[PDB]
């Protein structure tokens, strides 16, 4: 069944781990391992895999559609803030709360990491009020709970700083560039990331052209530009009037 | 919802379910609207409702 | 009452008459009786139906 | 989808699929679960393959609830053509058609929530 | 009660009777069987 | 209400001149009769997919954890996952040690990921495995303090 | 488990057979009983249940 | 009376015959329009259409 894997990290970067920090339900540390031939998350209905899935989606994309799957068209109640603050329904962590996040890969056995450091200095829950950090990594010697140790003993500045000392090692303070670094070091334009999006929230296979459509295609209808066209339109019925 | 809310019977009211003691006229505890996650009690007492 | 659920509920009532042997017995088909003496109603503005 | 087809390029037109010979290149078939998850695992990688790469450099896919509404037959067709693929895959489920999955992946992670606390066990095995 | 696939293993014990519907394609069947039946159906596909 | 009002023919249609000709006759030689049906189509269950007698044959929590919480009566001590395989082998191998982890987590218990033990179980095809699993520890206390429903 | 069933057919009506005839997709005549017992329609997903 | 007797005399005979063998069997109706039907049922069963 699974011999002819070899294939697997002797020819593409695959997933070999995870970490966490403070996320959701998982207080402290928290990690995961992957196995080459493939593995599977279980358990119970409602007990923090599909968790595990936003965690990891959200270094890979400018914003994943956080539990797209049991959502079932509902809106994201989860997402990054609610996820730092491990919200159900109470908020886990109030006040001051740090967080930390990474994934990992192989190629040719040589290791990769991706991560980001999130943390609220107060009580409040704004977007601006979440000091945030990505990062990439091309050398084994990066790892989360190290990068956690780093930013107990300093801000954001020391992240990059700790970049700066090491080399195979990046780190941005804006999701965007961050994005823009790791495609370039895969090609990966984000439309890929965004099919993978697609993917990792699919039930059941309806029909090849539906499936083509909500998934191997992005929408982008023009029906934005229905809205102006009607506008303009009417402006000129205005002089034409 | 707001035209429901006027011109409905049925929607100018909330509903909840509130259990009692046999030997108390006390609530022992009430189920209604978002529970965050865990449904082990909301679904046995909706089903009972029904 | 519902045109039909009534005709209905007076068939049943009229099975029950059908004792009563001073008084126009039916015993072939009380459904019909019933629609007739409903309409026969209606005429004498007993009973009107919107 | 009226409004679809005037304003959503993807109604514009009918998808289509053909199973071909491999020799002669033959129309057996112009034209469903079976062919839809290949037809998905072809998308992920051609979208995840740099151009002029023969693999899916970003080899690795993810499926939500992947086979807990699949029959046998099409997760093993599933995991086949990922196979074909050289896609390295991670799939979820609330326990449930393990048998299968037991029978192809060699690890799994299990998550377990303790009222407000969540946690993480892995595991591993593999044939002899 | 109407039951999918799955979860089809508590029900089991809670139940007198099982109707099984068959699906054939464009056509369908159905039949009455009792859990001790449908368990000797169950081995006799075991064995063939 | 019947009386004849003296108005004017306005609209006047003229039809079905009765021109010997139109008529036809009952074509009754379609004598083909339509066949019934009254058969009981008894079925055999043979030809759906083992999708469903794999969910037959699923295991069961409830029976699992009564009998591993009777094999912890007998033992009366502390017992690592590797220990329950050899003493209780399953058939569902996989679901059965996610279920022992369930437990072992239900109890509160710490399950040391970092530390491994192992185990070989046959299945139901003559074929042998190997499971890396994590260290922990399952209880009779433990799944006593905790209850199932 | 089972044991709480004495009650049922003794005060009400219960569903007990269903025979259907080109219903659907069910072709040529069907029937099925039921146990008064409580009875579950069971079938791969998409089989006529619904 | 069963579904296989009614279809049975169906073929034997159109809808003449299926309206005629009311008169002719005990215990049994027919309702050429469904709510007469229903308002039958709702008398037996003593409960509202709700
Ligand atoms: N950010 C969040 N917002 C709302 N609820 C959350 C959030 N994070 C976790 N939860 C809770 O944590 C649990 C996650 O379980 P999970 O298995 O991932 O969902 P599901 O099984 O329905 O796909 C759920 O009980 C969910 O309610
Ligand atoms: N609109 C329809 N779409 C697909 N199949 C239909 C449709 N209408 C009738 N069918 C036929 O009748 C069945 C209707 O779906 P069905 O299987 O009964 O639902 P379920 O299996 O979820 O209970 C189908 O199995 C098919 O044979």
């Amino acid at each position: 069944m699974n011999q002819v894997s070899g294939l697997a990290g002797k020819e593409s970067f695959i997933l070999t781990r995870i970490e966490l920090f403070n996320w959701g339900g998982f207080h402290g540390l928290h990690q995961a391992a992957i196995h080459q031939d493939g593995t599977a998350v279980i358990g119970p209905t409602g007990s923090g895999k599909t968790t595990l899935v936003d965690a990891l989606m959200t270094l890979l994309l400018a914003n994943p559609r956080y539990n797209l799957a049991s959502t079932g068209g509902h809106e994201s109640d989860r997402d990054l803030i609610s996820y730092v603050r491990g919200v159900s329904g109470h908020i886990a962590r109030p006040g001051k709360t740090v967080t930390g996040i990474a994934a990992t890969l192989e190629r040719e056995g040589k290791q990769v990491r991706l991560g980001a450091l999130l943390w609220f200095d107060s009580t409040s829950s704004s977007v601006t009020d979440m000091k945030r950090l990505w990062l990439f990594s091309d050398n084994p010697g990066q790892t989360l709970e190290h990068w956690l140790n780093v930013y107990h003993e300093g801000g954001t500045r020391l992240l990059r700083q700790m970049e700066k000392e090491a080399i195979g090692l990046w780190t941005y303070p804006n999701k965007k560039q961050y994005l823009a670094r790791l495609r370039d070091f895969f090609e990966v334009g984000e439309n890929a990331f965004t099919l993978l999006n697609r993917a990792a929230g699919l039930k059941q296979l309806n029909s090849i052209d539906e499936i083509f459509r909500e998934l191997v295609l992005d929408d982008h209808s023009a029906f934005d530009r229905a809205a102006e066209v009607a506008n303009s339109f009417d402006g000129l019925t205005e002089i034409h009037q | 919802l707001g035209a429901k809310a006027l011109l409905d019977p049925r929607f100018r009211l909330e509903f909840a379910v509130s259990v009692m003691d046999r030997q108390s006229g006390n609530v022992i505890e009430s189920r209604t609207g978002s529970q965050g996650g865990s449904g082990g009690e909301k679904e046995i007492i909706a089903s009972y409702v029904l | 009452i519902p045109l039909e659920e009534a005709i209905q509920s007076l068939s049943s009532i009229l099975i029950e008459h059908v004792s009563q042997e001073q008084y126009d017995i039916n015993q072939d088909n009380p459904f019909l009786q019933a629609s007739r003496e409903l309409r026969e109603w209606i005429k004498r503005r007993l009973i009107v139906e919107r | 989808l009226g409004a679809k087809a005037l304003l959503d390029p993807r109604f514009r037109l009918e998808f289509a699929v053909s199973v071909m010979d491999r020799q002669s290149g033959n129309v057996i078939e112009s034209r469903k679960e079976i062919i839809a998850s290949y037809v998905l695992t072809a998308s992920l990688s051609y979208a995840l393959s740099p151009a002029g790469s023969r693999y899916p450099l970003f080899g690795t896919i993810i499926l939500d609830e992947a086979f807990s509404r699949s029959s046998h037959a099409v997760a093993g067709r599933i995991i086949a053509a990922l196979r074909e693929f050289g896609l390295h895959a991670v799939f979820i489920t609330p326990n449930k058609e393990m048998r299968l999955l037991r029978d192809h992946t060699r690890s799994a992670i299990v998550v377990h929530r303790r009222g407000q606390n969540s946690n993480m066990a892995s595991l591993s095995w593999e044939e002899l | 009660f109407i039951t999918p696939n799955k979860e089809m293993r508590l029900l089991r014990d809670h139940t007198r009777s099982a109707i099984v519907v068959h699906r054939r394609g464009q056509n369908s069947n159905m039949a009455s069987l009792s859990w001790e039946e449908l368990e000797r159906h169950y081995q006799r596909r075991g064995n063939a | 209400r019947k009386q004849e009002v003296p108005l004017p023919a306005v609209g006047v249609a003229v039809t079905g001149i009765p021109a010997i000709e139109r008529l036809r006759f009952k074509e009754v030689d379609d004598e083909a009769e339509q066949t019934l049906d009254l058969s009981n189509h008894a079925a055999d269950l043979t030809q759906i997919g083992d999708d469903f007698w794999d969910a037959f044959n699923g295991l069961d929590r409830e029976v699992l954890i009564q009998q591993t919480l009777q094999l912890l009566a007998k033992e009366n001590r502390p017992v690592g996952l590797a220990e329950l395989a050899e003493l209780l082998p399953p058939a569902h191998d996989l679901e059965t040690f996610a279920v022992w982890i369930g437990m072992a987590r239900e109890a509160g218990i710490e399950v040391i990921d970092s530390q491994r033990e192992f185990a070989e179980l046959s299945d139901g095809e003559g074929r042998r495995w190997r499971f890396n699993l994590p260290t922990t520890g399952l209880e009779s206390q433990a799944l006593m303090d905790i209850d199932w429903e």
